[PDB]
């Protein structure tokens, strides 16, 4: 049970995470927007980081999810 | 089916992990070409030079909690 209620915070801080690091992703888009190809290249990143981090972000959850029910 | 929790849990821990590693990379890479990106403002670049490596430290946070949580599934 001391284990269980860890997994519970820990999972919980991961969901943190990735929400402070999806809205540092948003700033860096601002900086960005204000070279061609180096740029593009940086757009297309954080658009391709940005899908990661939203399915990292359900895992989290459904993780949490399974902490909470094992529990 | 409470093995079913555990099992679940463990697949999910593996392609999370996968994640932070790709995420990882990509965040790497884009310092690399931040750097190859004197056209921009210093200023702006620094700007994001301290942003990536605050968003770098929480990954390797996220790590340590994977690492941790594989170690309670374990």
């Amino acid at each position: 049970e001391e284990l269980l209620r860890e997994n519970i915070e820990l999972a919980k801080e991961h969901i943190e995470i990735m929400r402070e690091i999806l809205e540092l992703l948003q700033k860096m888009e601002e900086l960005l927007e204000k070279d061609e190809d180096v740029a593009k290249t940086i757009k297309e990143l954080l658009r391709r980081l940005k899908e990661i981090i939203e399915r990292n972000q359900r895992i989290a959850k459904e993780h949490e999810y399974i902490a909470r029910e094992r529990s | 089916t409470e093995r079913k929790l555990l099992e679940r849990s463990r697949r999910l821990q593996e392609e999370s992990k996968r994640l932070l590693d790709e995420m990882a990379e990509i965040m790497r890479r884009i310092k690399k070409l931040l750097k190859k990106a004197r056209g921009a403002d210093e200023k702006v670049l620094d700007e994001l030079r301290k942003i990536i490596e605050r968003i770098r430290e929480l990954l390797d946070r996220s790590r340590k909690i994977h690492e941790r949580s594989e170690e309670i599934a374990y």
